[PDB]
């Protein structure tokens, strides 16, 4: 099915994604119900719940939502429409996250303007959203940030332990954004790009323009190899670009892959300039929708004869008990899961094998 | 003396259950008396050889469920049995399902009894429960359903 398409449609209605800036007015949102109807329509719906997760981080992480309320009542209409329960709460959590973190970088920035740390106190803005909601991998990758970020971390950090001592907080470098200065001859444009981007762009900023390999460069940035590359991507293969930052290439090939020990160097005089007529107070985007962040038939066969035999072993049981039991079991086997048992458990109860007890909703009774 | 009755050959209604009587059967049968009342046979009496064949079944099971067939006849009001037969039947302990191997094993072990003498036919069956008590579960209850309205003398 479309699926991702479909979602795509969504990332166009709820929020200016991207080329999404074709808003009229509040009835596009009655046809983003219809698109809800779509999806009470059509099946895997697994891959539907993952993106549109994936484009409410990217849209509000970013701060680019074109309404509020309508992304707010998102929620109550997928949660009406039909969808795992999971996916609404960690929604939730996310939104509320999202409403706490407002509240902290008020008090960040209220709190702390007198040490002057590097930037301007009204420059430096933090997010610190839940890690268990808003994020699922836990792998930590260097940066080298710059010296210029190096007395911002410490100091939200300890604002954070001062604040709500007893969590840690672990810095997602892949997610953070920024703008940045040139002086790229004719014109100075500012430039938005995230901390990888950053920190490749400024490697070559201690020596003028010259011209760095790409040994020097992986050995400068200390990023984790092959993704510096993905980096280099976006600095050497920007879509619709009339003439990129980092205008080099040294043998040509593509940025995709094959590198090697090209020499790239950044363009003194490179003729980034919006509209092609006098870049004096333009501005470029760099970011783009980037947004970084036992076979199943075979092995769900193996727990529903589990719960029949739980339940021809005792007529009355609970809902925790079940599940006591059952992962008490299946210990042996494969660890369950918690969607695998709830799969089960309506499959069972669609197939009447059990009575759902009318005066507790917990209560099972054997057939 | 010491014993006063003893045992020579004599004996007495405790040795006589154990016959044929092919008139008797056939008269039985053919009057049909149990199909006019619902209420009809509530005394089971089961010899003991058939008893410790079952329980070795069983065991011999162990944790698993094992299934099998018993031998006997009815007298009046009451059913007699004094044979136990098990199958070759293999299954999770929550289910077991009769495959050909039983059904062709049935009609075999019927065939060979009656090559040796035997005269009884097959009255009931017996299943295992390992652990849950001792009751008939929802299958149980359609297969006896079945039974008892196909194969009217029977016993579960």
């Amino acid at each position: 099915k479309c699926p991702e398409l479909l979602a795509n449609y969504c990332d166009m209605l709820l929020r200016k994604t991207p080329l999404s800036k074709k808003l009229t007015s509040e009835e596009i949102e009655a046809k983003l119900k219809e698109v809800l109807l779509v999806l009470k329509y059509v099946q895997n719906k697994d891959v539907f719940m993952r993106y549109h997760k994936a484009h409410l981080t990217r849209r509000l992480i970013l701060d680019i939502s074109a309404d509020s309320e309508i992304e707010e009542n998102m929620v109550e209409w997928l949660r009406e429409v039909g969808m795992p329960a999971d996916y609404v709460n960690k929604l939730a959590r996310m939104f509320q996250d999202i409403k706490v973190s407002e509240d902290l970088n008020q008090a960040f920035k209220e709190m702390h303007k007198n040490n002057k740390l590097a930037l301007p106190a009204d420059s430096v803005n933090i997010k610190i959203l839940n890690a268990g909601a808003w994020s699922r991998s836990s792998e930590k990758v260097f940066v080298s940030l710059p010296t210029e970020l190096e007395d911002l971390i410490p100091e939200v950090e300890e604002f954070y332990k001062k604040n709500h001592s007893g969590r840690k907080l672990h810095w997602h470098h892949l997610m953070s954004n920024g703008i940045i200065t040139f002086k790229n001859e004719v014109g100075q444009y500012d430039l938005e790009v995230t901390t990888f981007q950053l920190a490749v762009l400024f490697a070559w900023n201690q020596r003028p323009r010259e011209k760095i390999s790409f040994e020097n460069l992986k050995l400068a940035t200390e990023l984790p190899d092959a993704e510096l590359r993905r980096t280099l991507w976006s600095l050497v293969a920007f879509p619709k670009l009339k003439r990129q930052v980092l205008l080099y290439e040294p043998q040509v090939n593509s940025p995709k892959d094959f590198t090697e020990g090209t020499l790239f160097s950044v363009n003194q005089e490179f003729s980034l300039i919006k509209n092609a007529k006098v870049q004096k107070r333009g501005k470029i985007n760099l970011i783009g929708r980037l947004q970084l962040t036992g076979i199943v038939q075979l092995r769900i066969l193996r727990t529903q004869e589990a719960i029949i035999q739980i339940m021809k072993m005792r007529k009355k049981i609970s809902n925790a008990q079940l599940q006591t039991e059952l992962v008490e079991i299946l210990k042996n086997m494969f660890l369950p899961q918690k969607k695998m048992i709830k799969e089960q458990i309506e499959w069972l109860i669609e197939h009447k094998y059990i009575r759902r007890d009318e005066s507790d909703i917990n209560t099972f009774i054997y057939m | 003396t010491w014993e006063l009755a003893n045992n020579m050959q004599e004996a007495q209604s405790i040795d006589e259950i154990y016959k044929y009587d092919k008139k008797q059967q056939q008269e039985i049968l053919a009057a049909k008396p149990w199909t006019k009342d619902h209420h009809y046979f509530k005394y089971c009496k089961i010899s003991a050889l058939a008893l410790l064949k079952m329980v070795m079944h069983a065991r011999s099971g162990g944790n698993l469920a094992v299934m099998g067939l018993m031998l006997g006849k009815v007298d009046g009001e009451t059913m007699i049995i004094m044979d136990s037969f098990a199958l070759p039947v293999e299954g999770t302990e929550t289910r077991v399902n009769a495959q050909a191997a039983a059904y062709e094993y049935m009609a075999a072990y019927i065939e060979n009894a009656k090559q040796v003498g035997r005269l009884e036919n097959a009255i009931g069956w017996y299943h295992s429960h390992p652990g849950y008590g001792c009751w008939l579960s929802g299958i149980n209850v359609s297969t006896q359903m079945l039974n008892q309205q196909f194969q009217e003398p029977f016993v579960a």
